């Protein structure tokens, strides 16, 4: 669906940062309406590529922001943003984009020492694909160090200028439509570690008996790093421990665990047994592997702890007995990109979900239930989200659960196990008051 | 001494009875070692799923029980000719040694070695078991007096034999061991023999990919047979040490083409 | 592709020894503009322990517009059990080198998968005799009891 | 292979000097029953 | 080196005979005429006949004792054809357990 | 609505528990003597003596006391040992 | 019970069916799948097969009280569970971590025992036959099932030369063996062995 | 989670209260028993 008319970009800066493993652009446009029937909308484009691996995208107005409804739709494919205070048709409007995504581009030497700099390479636009008009358009290509291109072009304009630690050019005048002319290839060294995990789930238990909420996560994740040539050998590994003071460099040694406030019983296992080298500070969790997770290497694990559910519970007022939870739908190490997310919530036994409500634009939802430990009836209700693509930074939100759990089902758990032990016993005198004697 | 029964029924179950066989506390300071789980788990997370792992025996179990990869030999000693199969590779050249571990459809292999830390169960001291039950079944190819140092010493450092320098294990397991603390000498902790770098042949058909942290557990790779049809020792001499700039023209005397 | 002789695959019934498959690969050449369909004697199976247990020469029967296939015919699988690779080494000189292998698990028969008692004609006198005993138990106790001693 | 006596003293405390005299005196009375336990023994 | 190979076939290994068929029929009958001289040597010919039937109200728990031994042998015979061993297993509760009371309230009936 | 329930979240009260954990233990102990001498003597007035229907009375009941002591003694032993619920 | 196990001795593979004991894993996993499904608590199966040999000590100290009761009064019963509960030659193969095939075998040699000394006391058919009964089973378990048919045997033989027969030995052993010969041999890893 | 001296108590305490009510069910069986 192609958008007709009566916007026109006269100012247009895109700034690039590519310096924490996700790819994010600051947007800001300053647009002109036409004169004809006054539209309320507006519809950023995005390529197919790009599209199917995007997290967030947000909108502000220059003047002093407070939020825009914008709204990811579901081959250029487009995303709209709706204005409040529909705009007469010929007034200046400013506005800010911004969006997250989740490649962060190939290792260009893919193969490289481990006490060596990496450099990546990344692949886009350089003439901004808009749906409309640009009058005036700069690029800004902010990040790391180290910035170069690849394949550059004949033609000495669009050609990157360096500043301090940034890279800065773009085609500046009079680029009339969508404009796949040339596409932009750029290597730049990259000393995070690339973090990213591939499959994400995690369990919470609430529990009114016990008063405590219990949290148990598995990650799967890789290191998309480059790899490392002449194979790992520990003697170059430990000598390279032994140098000095453990820089900034691509493996994986320790990880940094954000919990909740008050976080009791941690653990911390792989699927043969546990590891023992886990260190559980006041509000972090750190955490060494068994291995170092090298470049193209996996390793899959499972952390868990246990809070009080006084702060993540409260009861509701027309009602006693109906709850309302909202729970920290992303705990991770600082620098992690989450390709799948299914996030299951255990309600007690004889809870009934009313409502349910997230900040993220979830992928899928549904109901089930599970029997946990004395589970005599149907068991615990399931409520599972699965989310696609989430950033660790970017992603702060709690997912608000509106149920119910009333005294006539919450004694039902003593008063069924009551119920197996009277038949059980009853059983037995069944089976004594009964005469078997040839 | 009804009450004294208790007290030694509970000290001998606490110090002699009750202890993990995983988790190994040598205490090179009250320090423990996981270095089985350490390979074995980098065998399940960073190998594909169909490799076949040959290894010794008596570790054959806790492969499959934690790496849940393919073995070739295993605990309960059945086949005891396949048994000679691998006894036969770990002691052999590796010429040798790699062409009976590719008929075999191996790509990993790995082997135990306890010189850094003194574990003395590793694979370099039940080698001889390798050699026995190998030289009954293939006399004349693997043979003990072979791998003594002619007055009957099992010796491991400069005054070894030339068939236990060129073994398969033994370059398998002292690889990289002598450049580990620094001048050129390795005091090795189970056989109290030091060994220098000048020792230690180098490896031109296999090729590591992990190592635990306290050296325990080694892991080498098949790497694979050479695209131009050489052999894997020519590409090794290739690679290095030959020849000053200095060459030779030579009639090659290769006999005659079928 | 390998499967049964009936049509059903090895992910639907996996194998067994003395079974009965079909194996089924397809060549192709290149004259620079076109793949045409290969013809080609020398073609090989091995169905392949560490020794070869199967070479079969592949007949064509078989044909598409840029692709000729070569059959093997059923063969029965051998009673030994184990894990057998299925081999296709096109190696002649001259021409493009192909490997084609596929490892798969062969087993033993299940305790189900037997020739049944009523059904060979050995053990029908055995059949006989422990209904007879059974029969003859029955009569003995029903006649046991209701005889008065 | 043989064992020494430590292990027998080690692994049954002071059974181990029970063990036979509770056979001799499983004799001085032999039932039916003890001819089982004296055989095990 | 390259080039044909001769081929393998694996010839496979040699099934033990079975039996001549007739042989075995001959025998079947044998033992079939020898389980009628049994019932034929019970029922009149050796006077060990029926003496007394309980025809009173406790005939039920003799039909009852009749129904478990003959049943036990439907279960094993069902389960001689097919009838995996958990079918079976459950049979033989469903039946033991309202079987093995009157089975024994009968044998409380007759003290002989 | 997510506003509507933040907002309805947001202005209320905390989770008043009923029991906490560091007094539970203690209830599982004493449950467990109160529904271990009830059981107990459960067991005794079908085992000594008595006619039928008063020994299926007081076996009924003494059974249905120590049944429910015996669930929610094992409710709190069970929150007692780290499990939960 | 049909389970080939291409997974090992790679070329080769490992039938399972005669060589290994069914006896260990279908008792741990009626216990999984009895506290699984009858009871309300799934637990893990790791922690089935862990905790396997304390669950099985007790039974192993029972099953000795019940035999130490037949051999004296149950006063010295209640000694011998005491010792065998806590006595550290048979805590060395029954640890906590320890699924080795004998944390089962003695808590079936006892039993086995107790209902043969039950057995041969009274000369009662039913005792004798349910001794066979955990004779299968604890064939079914472990490879050292050998020993009770050398022990039994042996007792009863110096039964007959002492000239202690009766008709209670006979009664006990004939259908000891009986069920106990026909039931033993449909374990695959012992096929016709106890014939030959 | 107990620690391993907790335990040691724990295991010796169940077995001394073990042998202590073995030997006054032996001493009760012995005196009052024909
Ligand atoms: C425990 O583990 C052990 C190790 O993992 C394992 O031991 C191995 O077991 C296998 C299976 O039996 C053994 O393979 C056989 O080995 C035979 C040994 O023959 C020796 O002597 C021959 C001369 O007498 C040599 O030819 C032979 O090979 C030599 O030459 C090769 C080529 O030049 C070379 O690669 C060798 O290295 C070696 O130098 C060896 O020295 C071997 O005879 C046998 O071959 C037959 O079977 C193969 C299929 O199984 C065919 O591929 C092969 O062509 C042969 O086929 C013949 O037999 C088939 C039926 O068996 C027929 O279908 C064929 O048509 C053909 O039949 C012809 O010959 C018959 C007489 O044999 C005749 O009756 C026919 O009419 C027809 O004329 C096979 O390779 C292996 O050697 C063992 N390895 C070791 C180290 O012991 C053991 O099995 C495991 N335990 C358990 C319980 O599983
Ligand atoms: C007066 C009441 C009389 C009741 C009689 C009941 C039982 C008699 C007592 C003992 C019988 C011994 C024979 C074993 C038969 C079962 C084998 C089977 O089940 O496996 C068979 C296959 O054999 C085998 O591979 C051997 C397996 C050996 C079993 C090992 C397990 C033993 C331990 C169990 C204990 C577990 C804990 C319980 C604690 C109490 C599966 O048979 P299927 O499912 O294919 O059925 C179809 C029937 N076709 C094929 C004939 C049509
Ligand atoms: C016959 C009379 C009673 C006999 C009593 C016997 C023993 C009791 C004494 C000590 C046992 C307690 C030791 C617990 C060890 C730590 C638990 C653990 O850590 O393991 C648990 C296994 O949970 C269990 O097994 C439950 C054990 C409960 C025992 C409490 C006493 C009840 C006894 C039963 C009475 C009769 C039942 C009738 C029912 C109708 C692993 O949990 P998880 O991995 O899923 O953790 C994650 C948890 N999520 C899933 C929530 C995130
Ligand atoms: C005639 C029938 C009579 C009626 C019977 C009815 C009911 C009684 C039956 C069961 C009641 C409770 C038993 C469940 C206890 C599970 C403990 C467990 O499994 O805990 C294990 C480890 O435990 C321990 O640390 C200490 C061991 C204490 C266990 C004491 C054993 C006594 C229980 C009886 C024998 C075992 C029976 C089940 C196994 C065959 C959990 O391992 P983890 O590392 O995954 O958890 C670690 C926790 N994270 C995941 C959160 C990190
Ligand atoms: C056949 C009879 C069986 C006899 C005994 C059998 C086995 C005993 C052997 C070993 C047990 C050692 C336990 C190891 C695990 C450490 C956990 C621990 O020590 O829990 C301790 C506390 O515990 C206790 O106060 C025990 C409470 C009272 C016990 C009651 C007995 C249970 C039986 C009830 C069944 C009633 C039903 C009747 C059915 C007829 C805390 O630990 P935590 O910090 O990890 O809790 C996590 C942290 N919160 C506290 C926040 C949750
Ligand atoms: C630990 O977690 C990782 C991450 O999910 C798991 O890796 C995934 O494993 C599956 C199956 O091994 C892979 O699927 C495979 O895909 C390839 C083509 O991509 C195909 O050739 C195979 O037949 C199979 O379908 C999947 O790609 C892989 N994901 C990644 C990112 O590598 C791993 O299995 C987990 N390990 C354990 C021990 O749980
Ligand atoms: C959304 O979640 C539902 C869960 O209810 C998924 O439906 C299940 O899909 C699995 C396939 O793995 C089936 O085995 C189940 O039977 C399905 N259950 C139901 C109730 O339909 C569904 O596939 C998910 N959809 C997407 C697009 O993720
Ligand atoms: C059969 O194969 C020949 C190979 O050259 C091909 O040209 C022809 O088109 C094929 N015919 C059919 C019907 O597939």
């Amino acid at each position: 669906y192609e958008p007709p008319a009566t916007w026109e970009n006269v100012d247009y800066k895109r700034t690039i940062d590519v310096s924490n493993a996700y790819i994010s652009e600051t947007i800001e446009i300053t647009i002109k309406n036409i004169a004809s029937e006054p539209a309320t909308e507006y519809f950023t484009a995005f390529e197919s590529g790009i599209f199917s691996k995007v997290s967030f995208f947000s909108a502000y107005f220059t003047n002093e922001a407070t939020f825009l409804n914008s709204q990811l739709l579901a081959e250029i494919r487009y995303g709209i943003i709706q204005f409040p205070n529909a705009i007469s048709p010929q007034e200046e409007v400013s506005l800010v984009i911004k969006s997250f995504y989740n490649t962060v581009g190939i290792p260009y030497p893919e193969h490289v020492g481990m006490s060596e700099e990496q450099h990546l390479l990344w692949e886009t636009n350089r003439l901004p694909l808009s749906a409309y008009d640009t009058k005036k358009a700069s690029f800004t290509l902010i990040g790391s160090s180290s910035f170069e291109e690849y394949h550059p072009p004949n033609d000495e304009s669009l050609l990157g200028k360096a500043n301090g630690n940034s890279f800065e050019f773009g085609p500046w005048e009079d680029i009339p439509r969508f404009s796949s002319n040339e596409t932009l290839a750029i290597v730049y060294s990259h000393n995070a570690p690339l973090n990213q995990v591939v499959n994400l789930r995690r369990d919470i238990w609430l529990s009114h008996w016990a008063s405590t909420i219990q949290f148990e996560e598995y990650y799967e994740l890789t290191n998309k790093a480059a790899k490392l040539s002449k194979g790992f050998s520990r003697l170059e590994l430990m000598k390279q421990i032994q140098t000095q003071n453990m820089r900034q460099t691509h493996f994986v040694t320790v990880l940094d665990m954000l919990l909740p406030e008050g976080a009791t019983d941690h653990y911390f296992t792989d699927l043969v047994g546990l590891v023992s080298t886990s260190h559980a500070e006041r509000d972090h969790f750190f955490i060494r592997p068994r291995f170092p997770i090298f470049g193209g290497w996996n390793y899959n694990f499972t952390v868990g702890w246990t809070n009080k559910l006084s702060d993540f519970l409260h009861v509701s007022s027309g009602s006693d007995e109906k709850f309302v939870a909202s729970i920290p739908i992303l705990n991770g190490p600082p620098d992690t990109v989450y390709d799948n997310v299914e996030l299951s919530v255990f309600l007690p036994e004889g809870a009934e979900i009313f409502d349910i409500d997230s900040p993220v634009p979830f992928t899928n939802v549904s109901i089930e239930t599970q029997k946990s430990y004395f589970d005599l009836n149907k068991g615990h209700v399931k409520l599972t989200f699965s989310y696609r693509n989430l950033i660790s930074q970017v992603a702060n939100g709690q997912v608000l659960i509106k149920y119910d759990y009333p005294k006539s089902s919450f004694f039902k758990k003593p008063l069924s196990i009551a119920c197996y032990i009277f038949t059980a016993l009853m059983g037995v005198f069944v089976l004594k008051t009964l005469n078997m004697n040839v | 001494y009804l009450y004294l029964f208790v007290f030694h029924s509970t000290w001998v179950t606490r110090t002699a009875y009750s202890s993990p066989s995983v988790v190994l506390p040598s205490q090179t300071k009250l320090a423990l070692i996981d270095d089985f789980r350490e390979a074995y788990y980098w065998l399940r997370m960073n190998s594909d799923e169909d490799s076949k792992v040959a290894a010794w025996w008596d570790y054959g179990y806790q492969i499959g029980g934690m790496a849940d990869r393919t073995t070739l030999v295993d605990n309960n000693t059945w086949n005891n000719t396949h048994i000679a199969i691998v006894g036969k590779a770990m002691a052999s050249p590796e010429e040798k040694s790699y062409e009976i571990l590719k008929e075999h459809d191996v790509d990993y292999v790995l082997v135990i070695f306890g010189g850094l830390i003194g574990f003395g169960g590793d694979d370099i001291n039940k080698f001889l078991w390798m050699i026995r039950i190998s030289e009954g079944i293939w006399p004349e190819e693997i043979k003990e007096r072979d791998f003594y140092t002619a007055e009957g010493e099992y010796r491991v450092d400069a005054r070894a034999s030339e068939t236990m320098r060129n073994s398969l294990l033994y370059k398998m397991s002292y690889k990289d061991f002598p450049q580990l603390f620094n001048g050129g000498q390795a005091t090795d902790r189970v056989r109290q023999q030091m060994i220098t770098p000048l020792d230690v042949p180098p490896l031109d058909y296999f090729d590591e990919v992990f190592t635990s942290e306290n050296w325990m557990v080694r892991i080498y790779q098949l790497k694979k047979d050479d695209a131009q049809g050489r052999t894997l020792r020519d590409v090794g001499e290739l690679t290095r040490s030959s020849t000053k700039t200095r060459r030779s023209i030579k009639r090659p005397e290769l006999g005659l083409r079928v | 592709v390998h499967s049964h002789a009936d049509g059903t695959s090895y992910d639907e019934e996996p194998y067994k020894i003395k079974d009965k498959v079909i194996y089924s690969v397809g060549f192709s050449e290149w004259n620079g503009e076109e793949w045409l369909p290969h013809i080609a004697d020398d073609i090989q199976f091995e169905l392949r322990q560490v020794d070869p247990y199967y070479r079969l020469t592949l007949s064509p029967s078989g044909n598409d517009s840029e692709t000729q296939y070569y059959t093997t015919g059923e063969f029965i699988l051998p009673d030994r059990h184990g894990v057998f690779t299925f081999l296709t080494d096109y190696r002649k000189i001259g021409l493009s080198f192909t490997t084609d292998k596929d490892v798969k698990a062969i087993r033993h028969l299940a305790n189900d998968e037997y020739p049944r008692s009523w059904e060979i004609s050995n053990s029908w006198v055995y059949i006989s005799a422990i209904c007879g005993v059974i029969v003859a138990w029955i009569f003995f106790v029903v006649s046991f009891v209701t005889t008065s001693s | 292979q043989p064992v020494s006596w430590p292990a027998f003293f080690f692994d049954t405390h002071f059974l181990i000097w029970l063990f036979p005299a509770g056979v001799f005196l499983l004799f001085l009375d032999l039932k039916d029953e003890h001819v089982f336990v004296i055989a095990y023994s | 080196k390259f080039g044909i190979k001769p081929e393998i076939h694996h010839i496979f290994h040699a099934e033990p005979k079975r039996v001549a068929k007739p042989i075995a029929v001959i025998f079947v009958l044998i033992i079939f005429i020898t389980i009628l001289s049994l019932i034929v040597t019970w029922l009149n010919s050796c006077a060990a006949a029926f003496n007394n039937i309980p025809t009173g109200v406790t005939a039920v728990y003799f039909l009852g004792f009749i129904a478990t031994i003959v049943g036990f042998e439907v279960i094993f015979a069902r389960y001689y054809l097919g009838t995996s061993i958990f079918e079976t297993l459950f049979s033989s509760l469903y039946l033991g357990a309202p079987g093995l009371l009157t089975s024994t309230k009968f044998l409380r009936s007759f003290g002989q | 609505t997510y506003e509507q329930l933040y907002k309805e979240f947001h202005s209320s009260k905390s989770f008043q528990p009923f029991i906490h954990l560091d007094t539970q233990p203690k209830f599982a102990i004493c449950g467990l003597i109160v529904t271990l001498a009830v059981l107990s003597s459960a067991l005794f007035a079908v085992g000594s003596k008595s006619s039928y229907i008063k020994k299926l009375f007081f076996y009924t009941i003494l059974s249905v006391i120590g049944s429910l002591f015996a669930g929610l003694t094992t409710v709190f032993a069970s929150n007692s040992f780290g499990v939960y619920v | 019970l049909n389970w080939f196990d291409d997974r090992t001795w790679y070329p080769l593979g490992r039938v399972t069916g005669g060589t290994l004991y069914p006896g260990l894993m279908t008792t741990s996993a009626f216990i999984w799948h009895a506290l699984r499904n009858w009871l309300g608590l799934p637990i893990d199966i790791r922690n089935v097969c862990v905790l396997f040999a304390p669950l099985f000590s007790g039974v192993t100290a029972w099953a000795t009280y019940e035999f130490t009761k037949e051999i004296k009064d149950a006063s010295a019963g209640l000694l011998a569970a005491g010792f065998i509960a806590i006595v550290p030659g048979y805590i060395s193969r029954s640890v906590a971590g320890s699924y080795d095939n004998e944390a089962i075998a003695i808590t079936l040699l006892m039993v086995t025992f107790m209902f043969w000394i039950k057995a041969q006391k009274t000369g009662s058919i039913m005792h004798a036959t349910c001794a066979a009964l955990f004779y299968f089973y604890m064939v079914s378990a472990w490879g050292g099932y050998v020993f009770i048919t050398n022990l039994i045997p042996l007792h009863v033989f110096l039964l007959i030369l002492m000239g202690r027969y009766s008709s209670k030995l006979y009664s006990a052993y004939t259908t000891w063996y009986a069920i106990g010969t026909v039931a033993s041999m449909q374990i695959p890893f012992v096929g016709f062995l106890p014939i030959r | 989670m107990i620690s391993d001296e907790q335990l040691n108590s724990l295991a010796i305490t169940f077995g001394i209260v073990m042998m202590t009510l073995i030997v006054i069910y032996h001493a009760v069986d012995s005196t009052m028993s024909p």
